[PDB]
């Protein structure tokens, strides 16, 4: 298939493995999650423009809006963790081991 | 690693000992790398050197289990001249169990691994013989 | 399995051809067992609120029995309907494919040879 | 009744016995039809067993 | 020796100790989200490259 | 009970249970053939409804 | 559980964006309108196992 | 929480699951999962302690990862089919990604690693919603894509879920983690029979939801989250010990109880398809789930652990908690096996 | 069988609606009426079984087991009302309801025409037995013993579930009446090898097989008296009943699959009997004697000759009555000395002479004294195993020495010698206890007058 689709899929997998290998910050995890969402937006957009499938052109905007709402929810969770420990470090989120 | 098991089963029993031993060694090495990967995943090593030491230990342990399993099974099928016989994989599984007990430096674990892995290898041979399906395709 | 059969008329609990089937009797042992489940629900409801178990809330126990008999009657109608659809599709498929369902010659035991295995 | 509890098991017997007889009429497919026991009905008789 | 120890050892005690040890290996997780997602990554890699569950 | 009653009751039981067993074997064979071939009423997994297709003259003719 | 509420009520909640060959604004055809119409009209109603 | 806001948020959770169940477009499937997660996050943060924030963060991260993998599977389906019908997928890569996404949303092993934490971090009612209502939408999507689900992948997920949910609950003393590992093992049982007969998948899901709702309703009615506080129940309310006894014996699949009903039928549908080793090892591994159920029944009903003195004050008050459907769910989780052929209503 | 199922179910409102001083007497009365009605099962024919319905039937194998099952409930009520006299009223009613529920599972275990209904009732018998042991057992070890009793049975029987559903798919039915006429020969293979093991190992655990018997000297020791009576008198016989139903489907492979298990029983009845020579716990001595006697039933089923099945069903009925009486005698001492140690209370014939006569008769029927049905079953299994191999008589006869030796040593230690001086709470025998001994022993001796009703389907 098309050569640009390779790069958009590979970008999704790069942001996946960034989201699947944390360092310390929860914000870096949220950024990897939104990089995944951005790559999904780009790939859906290039297909829908490429196929001239007219009614799915509203689809990526929906894919934006919901997920950005999702992002807002994630930011609030980070802030609540940041209102508990002072930082957003994921190693402070370990009370549920016992 | 689906082709690993196929190239293990493609050689007839008691015929070509070296490539059977190598195929079981490679299957054990793949399984040991899987165990090593999940082990350094869910339990963080204190260093990179400790992590690769755990990885090499588990990989060499499982590869030695596979090597001595395939060697003992093929030599037993050679000297007994009975290729379709699950007693050969019984002795091979007990040899791999003694290998696991020697790697864990303990005799009780060795006898337990002998018994259970010998019964497991005998069941795998009987499933190869009568066509037992574990991932059975839906027919009805 | 039968997902294509109940897809041309979707979300029908009892279709119209279910009315061609005889309904479960009001003295169905399955329906009487569901009424017994309602009676046990009434007893457990008196027990968990520390009421006298057999005496308190006879209207409530009777509504338990009534609700389980009422729901279970329709559940038994749907059960009988789905096993009827199962057998109907079975028989129409056997009739529509005789090359797959041959009539096997039943041999008598004077021709059938079985190996004898002596217990001694 | 002052001793109503001493009939729970015997009536539960009889009713159960009753249902057993009631099941026999559902298993009356081969009544007077087996190759061993089929025979002509005697007069003033409609079934062989009940 | 037999019916207080060895026939007691082989079927119930070794299986019971095996279930105890596997239970302690499963439930010894440190509650760290980093390690659970690193395990999920290793799951996806063994699923694609080692087991060919996408072919 | 009479030996007649028990005997013919047993034969009724045997007829009912043998018919149920033959129908269970047929049910297995019918499910096998319908999953294999897909030409029966069972295992009819959906495809796209062709009542959704637009058949009007479009903006460009080559379609 | 696909509870087919849209066919039960007769409403079109999401069938309109489902295929490229559906009704489009200003009758804009997809670039594979004809091929998808042929694949759907071939595969319609016969089930997915026979459609493959 | 404001009760009006609570009602609107719970109707939004239900609306998300309904939009997953009733829609014919993959974007609306993804939208229903997004709506479900977005509304269920405040139900988990109902009490505002750091454990609920940690549990909601872990739940958000796993469900968001699953939603993005779901949308990538949808987008690859759009590549290789040009359409959006919620049916079989037209690429094994999209099938693998959607099976991974739904195994994450169900919390099946080895994506199970969020289920015992999050259930421990949230209250018992939100744990009830998570372990019963949040299974219905991904199992519906698995119900509709089973022509494309790879057999080896879903069976590996099934046996790994049954074994890990077996060994996980053997070390536990918290009741919410016990119910969570029970959840993992039961989801393994539900997806092991998905490609063979999905009606038994629906059966196992319904019987599981009844038994789980019974156990969480008993835990709420007694205000018990640990084993050792459940062991005080005989001195407070002796009927509840009999109820947890029969319901824990039912969840272990002991006949003549209703929880023997699914797994038996599952074996009954896996031997027709000539799999004998697999339901045998599944049923042998279910003895682990039975073992920690028996541990709880020894702690609660069949022995009497010592109580405290302040229990004498709690004797002077009856339970005013609304035990909604608790006798109904107790009956329907124990005495239902003589009505086993009712399962044809799920066909 | 619905004329026996419904009175057993009506024992539940009979025991939950009785007055508090009346809940033993009413249940004892009406359970004796059910046991009196249990003799209508004796309408057995030389050719056909008594086939009630599609669900229920009874041949001459299940009929003595059903009469013994319906007879054991009043005796369990008599045995278990003294030590539960101080019990709470609702827990006392729950105990009686567990015994009634266990009888209700047993009578449609033995009459199940179809084998998966047999499996469902056969595993439903776990739950009242498990609850009785782990709730009304006396010592600490009852929880562990309940775990062993549960997880040997289920580990043996969940393969049996898969095996029975496999027969269901292959043959089309699990009706025993159909499978009498549609049974196919089971050829030699590994598939049929593990088929045979999955059919047989659940019943090997239930008998118990030697080597799998480790649940029994805990579960029969850590239980109350009614639990020990129903375990050693009925619940060990589910295994023999299930083997006699299931070895129909396992031919001709059984003719060489039986060879290890026969060894495990023929040596096992040498070992466990020898264990009874050196047991300190009297209840454990009766437990290992139960393992020793059931090893003969395992051998007789696995050699599958007519004399062996006749002797095996005679020995099962006889051992049920004998071992239940022996547990009741051990309880009659344990209610007085509060210890199961056999060397503790000696010389009890000096204090309880009629109870020592009951000990004597139970020990003489234990050692298979002719013409008791104990000896009839013992002797017929010996005849059939002599026809199997002429050497086995050695392992039989040596067993028949040791079976004498523990049966009289138990009599010599408990009843003979000089009495223990510091024990002074040895009350005279209550009328309930001697009533229980006579209701065990007088049916067992009357069956010597007419043994053909306990000789099974091929008399
Ligand atoms: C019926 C079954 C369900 C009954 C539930 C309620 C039982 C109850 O409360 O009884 C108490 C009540 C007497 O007590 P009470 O003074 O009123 O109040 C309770 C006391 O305070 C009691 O004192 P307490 O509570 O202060 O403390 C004592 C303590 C004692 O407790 C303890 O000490 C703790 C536990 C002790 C050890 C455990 C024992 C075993 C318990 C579990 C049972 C497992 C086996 C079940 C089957 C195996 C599978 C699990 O607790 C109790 O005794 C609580 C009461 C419950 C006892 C009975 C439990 C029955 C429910 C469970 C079994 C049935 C359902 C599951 C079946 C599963 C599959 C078959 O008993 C009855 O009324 C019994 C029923 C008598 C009449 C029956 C009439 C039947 C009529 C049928 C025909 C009419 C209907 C027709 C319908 C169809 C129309 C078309
Ligand atoms: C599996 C084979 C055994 C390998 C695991 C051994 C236990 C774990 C261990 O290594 O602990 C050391 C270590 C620390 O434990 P530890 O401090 O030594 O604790 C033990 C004490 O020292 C106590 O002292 P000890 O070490 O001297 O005694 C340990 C005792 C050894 O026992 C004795 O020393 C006395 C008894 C003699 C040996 C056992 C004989 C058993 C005979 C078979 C049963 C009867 C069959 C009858 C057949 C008749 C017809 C032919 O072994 C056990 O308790 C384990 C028994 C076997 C485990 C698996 C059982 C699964 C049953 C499932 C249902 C069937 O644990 C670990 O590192 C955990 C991970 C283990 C590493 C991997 C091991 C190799 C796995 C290979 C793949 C296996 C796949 C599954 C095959 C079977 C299913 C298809
Ligand atoms: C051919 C390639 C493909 C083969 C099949 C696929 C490969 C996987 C096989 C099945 C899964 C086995 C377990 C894998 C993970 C290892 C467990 C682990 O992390 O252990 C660390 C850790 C243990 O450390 P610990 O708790 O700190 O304490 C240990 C002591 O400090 C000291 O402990 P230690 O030094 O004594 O040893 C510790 C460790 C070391 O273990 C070893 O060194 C044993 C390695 C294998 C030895 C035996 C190999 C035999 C191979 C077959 C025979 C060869 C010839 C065959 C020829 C054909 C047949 C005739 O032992 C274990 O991990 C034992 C427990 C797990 C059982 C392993 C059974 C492997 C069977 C392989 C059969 C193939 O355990 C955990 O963290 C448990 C929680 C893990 C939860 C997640 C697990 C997910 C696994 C997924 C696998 C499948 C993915 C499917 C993807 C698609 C669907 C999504
Ligand atoms: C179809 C599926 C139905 C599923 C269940 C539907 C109800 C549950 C969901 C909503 C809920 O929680 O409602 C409370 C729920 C009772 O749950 P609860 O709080 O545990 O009740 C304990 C006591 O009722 C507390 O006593 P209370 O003093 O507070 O109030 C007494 C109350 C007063 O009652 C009323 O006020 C009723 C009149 C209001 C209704 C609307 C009138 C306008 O009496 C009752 O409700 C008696 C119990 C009725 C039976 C409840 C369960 C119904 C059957 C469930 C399905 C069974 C399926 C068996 C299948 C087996 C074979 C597979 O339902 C009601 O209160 C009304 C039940 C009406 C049943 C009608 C069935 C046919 C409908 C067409
Ligand atoms: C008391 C504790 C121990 C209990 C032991 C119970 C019996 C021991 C053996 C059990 C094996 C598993 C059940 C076998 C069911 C056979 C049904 C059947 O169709 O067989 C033919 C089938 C044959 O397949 P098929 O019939 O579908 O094939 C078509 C026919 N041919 C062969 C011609 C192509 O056998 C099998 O499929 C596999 C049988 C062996 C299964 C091995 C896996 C289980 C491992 C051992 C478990 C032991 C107990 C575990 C618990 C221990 C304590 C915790
Ligand atoms: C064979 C080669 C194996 C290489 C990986 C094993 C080495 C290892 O685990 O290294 C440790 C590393 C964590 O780094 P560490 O140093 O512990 O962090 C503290 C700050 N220095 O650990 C990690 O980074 C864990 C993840 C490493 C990748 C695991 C999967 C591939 C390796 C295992 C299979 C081979
Ligand atoms: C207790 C545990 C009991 C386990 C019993 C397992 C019984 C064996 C079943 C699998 C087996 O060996 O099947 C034989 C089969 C080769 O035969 P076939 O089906 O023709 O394969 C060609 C593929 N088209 O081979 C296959 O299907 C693939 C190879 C399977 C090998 C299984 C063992 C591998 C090592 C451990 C993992
Ligand atoms: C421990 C507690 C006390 C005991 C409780 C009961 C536990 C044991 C229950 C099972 C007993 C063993 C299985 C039954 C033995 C049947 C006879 C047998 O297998 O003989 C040895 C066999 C001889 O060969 P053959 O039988 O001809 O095999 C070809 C089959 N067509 O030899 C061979 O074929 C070689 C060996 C093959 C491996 C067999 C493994 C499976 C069986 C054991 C498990």
């Amino acid at each position: 298939m098309s050569l640009v689709y390779m790069n958009i899929m590979m970008a999704f997998t790069v942001s996946l493995t960034g989201l699947l290998m944390y360092r310390s910050h929860l914000m870096s995890s949220l950024l990897c999650l939104e990089g995944m969402m951005l790559s999904l937006f780009i790939l859906a957009t290039l297909m829908i423009l490429n196929s001239h499938f007219t009614l799915a052109s509203m689809m990526p905007i929906i894919l934006l809006v919901f997920a950005a709402c999702e992002a807002a929810l994630g930011l609030s969770l980070l802030v609540m963790v940041s209102n508990t420990y002072g930082t957003d470090y994921v190693q402070n989120l370990n009370l549920l081991q016992c | 690693a689906k082709t690993l098991l196929h190239q293990y089963w493609d050689i007839p029993e008691g015929t070509e000992c070296h490539r059977k031993t190598y195929a079981a060694t490679s299957i054990g090495g793949a399984s040991g790398l899987v165990v090593s990967a999940y082990s350094v995943a869910l339990k963080t090593p204190t260093s990179f050197l400790e992590g690769v030491a755990r990885t090499g230990r588990y990989t060499f342990t499982a590869a030695a289990i596979g090597a001595i399993f395939g060697l003992t099974s093929c030599i037993s099928a050679q000297v007994r001249e009975k290729p379709d016989d699950p007693l050969n994989y019984l002795i091979g599984g007990c040899a791999g169990g003694l290998t696991l007990g020697a790697r864990t430096r303990s005799y009780g674990i060795g006898a337990a691994a002998c018994a259970y892995m010998g019964l497991t290898a005998a069941l795998v041979k009987m499933g190869q013989l009568e066509g037992w399906k574990v991932f059975a395709e839906p027919k009805v | 399995m039968m997902t294509g059969r109940q897809a041309r008329a979707p979300l029908q609990f009892l279709p119209d051809e279910a009315r061609s089937l005889p309904p479960p009797k009001l003295t169905d042992p399955r329906l009487a067992y569901i009424g017994f489940l309602g009676y046990c629900s009434g007893l457990i409801d008196n027990a968990i609120r520390r009421r006298p178990v057999l005496s308190a809330g006879l209207h409530r126990q009777f509504l338990y029995i009534t609700s389980f008999v009422f729901v279970g009657y329709y559940l038994l109608k749907r059960q009988d309907y789905m096993y009827a659809v199962r057998d109907h599709d079975m028989f129409s498929y056997i009739k529509s494919h005789p090359e797959d369902f041959p009539e096997k010659d039943k041999k008598t035991y004077r021709e059938v040879f079985e190996e004898f295995h002596p217990v001694r | 009744r002052d001793h109503w509890i001493h009939v729970l098991v015997p009536v539960g017997f009889v009713f159960g016995y009753y249902l057993d007889r009631k099941n026999d009429e559902k298993l009356a497919a081969f009544r007077n039809k087996s190759l061993l026991y089929k025979r002509e009905l005697k007069p003033q008789e409609e079934v062989t067993w009940k | 020796l037999l019916d207080l120890i060895w026939l007691e050892t082989i079927l119930p005690k070794t299986i019971s100790l095996a279930q105890m040890k596997m239970s302690t290996t499963i439930t010894s997780q440190k509650g760290l989200i980093k390690l659970y997602f690193l395990s999920f990554l290793i799951t996806i890699l063994i699923s694609t490259t080692l087991l060919n569950f996408h072919e | 009970d009479a030996p007649e009653k028990n005997y013919e009751r047993t034969m009724a039981i045997l007829q009912i249970e043998s018919e149920k067993a033959e129908l269970r074997l047929k049910e297995l064979e019918v499910r096998r053939l319908m999953r294999a071939k897909g030409d029966g009423p069972w295992f009819q997994y959906p495809t796209i409804d062709k009542a959704l297709i637009d058949h009007s003259p479009k903006a460009t003719p080559d379609n | 559980p696909f509870f087919d509420v849209q066919k039960k009520l007769g409403v079109d909640l999401d069938h309109w964006m489902t295929i490229q060959s559906a009704e489009q604004p200003h009758r804009i055809p997809a670039r594979c309108h004809a091929f998808e119409k042929e694949w759907i009209e071939c595969a319609h109603g016969i089930g997915s196992i026979r459609a493959e | 929480m404001n009760p009006i806001i609570l009602i609107i948020i719970l109707m939004t959770v239900m609306l998300g699951t309904i939009i997953v169940m009733i829609s014919t477009h993959w974007l609306l499937i993804w939208i229903g999962f997004e709506m479900n997660m977005l509304a269920i996050i405040p139900i988990m943060m109902k009490k505002h302690n750091p454990r609920a924030t940690e549990a909601s963060t872990k739940y958000f991260l796993t469900q968001s990862t699953a939603s993005m993998l779901l949308m990538m599977a949808i987008i690859i389906n759009l590549m290789f089919s040009g359409q959006w019908t919620v049916m079989k997928l037209f690429n094994p890569m999209a099938s693998m990604l959607m099976t991974m996404a739904l195994a994450m949303k169900l919390g099946m092993a080895p994506f199970h690693f969020w289920v015992p934490e999050v259930t421990q971090g949230i209250p018992l009612s939100s744990g009830l919603i998570l372990l019963t209502w949040q299974k219905l939408a991904p199992m519906s999507v698995l119900y509709q894509i089973l022509p494309s689900i790879n057999l080896d992948l879903i069976l590996t997920l099934s046996i790994l879920s049954i074994t890990i949910g077996g060994w996980g609950g053997l070390n536990q003393t918290q009741l919410r983690k016990i119910m969570a590992y029970s959840s993992i093992a039961h989801m393994g049982w539900m997806t092991a029979v998905l490609l063979y007969n999905p009606t038994m998948t629906l059966l196992n899901l319904i019987i599981y939801i009844i038994m789980t709702s019974t156990m969480f309703t008993l835990f709420m009615a007694n205000s018990t989250t640990t084993t050792l506080s459940l062991s005080h129940t005989w001195n407070k309310a002796p009927i509840m010990t009999i109820l947890v006894l029969i319901t824990l014996l039912s969840m272990g699949g002991l006949p003549p109880l209703s929880g023997f009903m699914p797994k038996w039928m599952i074996i009954q549908e896996m031997t027709k398809n000539d799999s004998i080793i697999l339901p045998t090892l599944m049923a042998i591994t279910a003895l682990l789930n039975l073992y920690f159920y028996m541990r709880l029944t020894y702690s609660t009903a069949l022995t009497m652990f010592p109580s405290t003195n302040n229990m004498k004050m709690k004797w002077q008050f009856p339970t005013t908690k609304r035990m909604t459907l608790l006798p109904t769910m107790t009956v329907l989780s124990t005495m239902l096996l003589p009505l086993t052929p009712i399962l044809s209503i799920l066909e | 069988m619905l004329k026996y199922i419904i009175p057993t179910m009506m024992l539940m409102p009979l025991t939950w609606l009785s007055k508090n001083s009346m809940i033993w007497i009413n249940t004892t009365l009406h359970s004796l009426l059910i046991s009196l009605t249990s003799l209508l099962l004796l309408n057995q024919f030389g050719d056909n079984s008594l086939n009630f319905s599609l669900t229920f039937f009874s041949d001459s194998l299940s009929t003595p087991l059903l009469i013994l099952t319906m007879w054991l409930l009043p005796l369990m009520l008599m045995a278990s009302q003294h030590h539960l006299s101080k019990e709470n009223l609702a827990r006392k009613k729950l105990f009686i309801s567990m015994l009634i529920l266990l009888q209700l599972f047993l009578i449609m275990t033995f009459t199940a025409t179809e084998l998966i209904f047999f499996y469902i009732m056969f595993e439903a018998t776990l739950v009242p037995t498990l609850i009785i042991i782990t709730r009304w057992g006396n010592q600490t070890e009852r929880l562990n013993a309940g775990l062993y009793f549960l997880f040997y049975t289920l580990a043996g029987s969940l393969p049996l579930l898969v095996a029975l559903i496999y027969i269901q798919n292959t043959m089309g039915s699990l009706n025993f009446l159909i499978l009498q006429y549609w049974v196919q020969p089971m050829p030699n293979s590994w598939s049929n090898t593990f088929m045979w093991l999955a059919c047989m190992m659940a019943f090997m655990v239930k008998m118990p097989l030697y080597g799998l018997h480790l649940w029994l000297p805990k579960a029969h020791v850590e239980a109350p008296i009614a639990g020990s009576m129903v375990l050693a008198a009925i619940l060990l016989k589910l295994g023999g009943y299930g083997m006699m139903r299931i070895t129909l489907l396992l031919n001709p492979i059984t003719d060489f699959m039986a060879y290890p298990f026969i060894m495990l029983s023929l040596w096992g009845m040498i070992m466990t009997s020898s264990i009874c020579l050196r047991q300190t716990d009297l209840k454990s001595l009766i437990a290992y004697s139960s393992v020793s006697h059931m090893a003969l039933v395992i051998v007789a089923i696995l050699i599958q000759t007519p004399w062996s099945y006749m002797g095996a069903t005679a020995l099962m009925i006889a051992h049920g009555l004998t071992s239940s009486m022996l547990f009741c005698l051990a309880n009659s001492n344990y209610e007085r000395v509060h210890s199961r140690t056999m060397i503790l209370a000696r010389g009890l014939q000096t204090l309880l002479p009629l109870m020592a006569a009951w000990w004597l008769l139970a020990s003489l029927t234990n050692l298979a004294l002719p013409p008791s049905i104990n000896l009839i079953g013992e002797l017929f299994v010996v005849m059939s195993t002599f026809s199997w191999s002429n050497i086995t008589i050695i392992l039989m006869g040596l067993n028949m020495v040791i079976t004498a030796l523990y049966s009289l040593y138990m009599l010599i230690t408990t009843q003979r010698g000089k009495h223990t001086h510091h024990i002074n709470n040895i009350l005279p025998s209550f009328t309930r206890e001697n009533a229980l001994m006579s209701l065990h022993m007088l049916p067992l001796l009357l069956l010597s007058l007419n043994p053909k009703i306990i000789l099974g389907p091929l008399y």
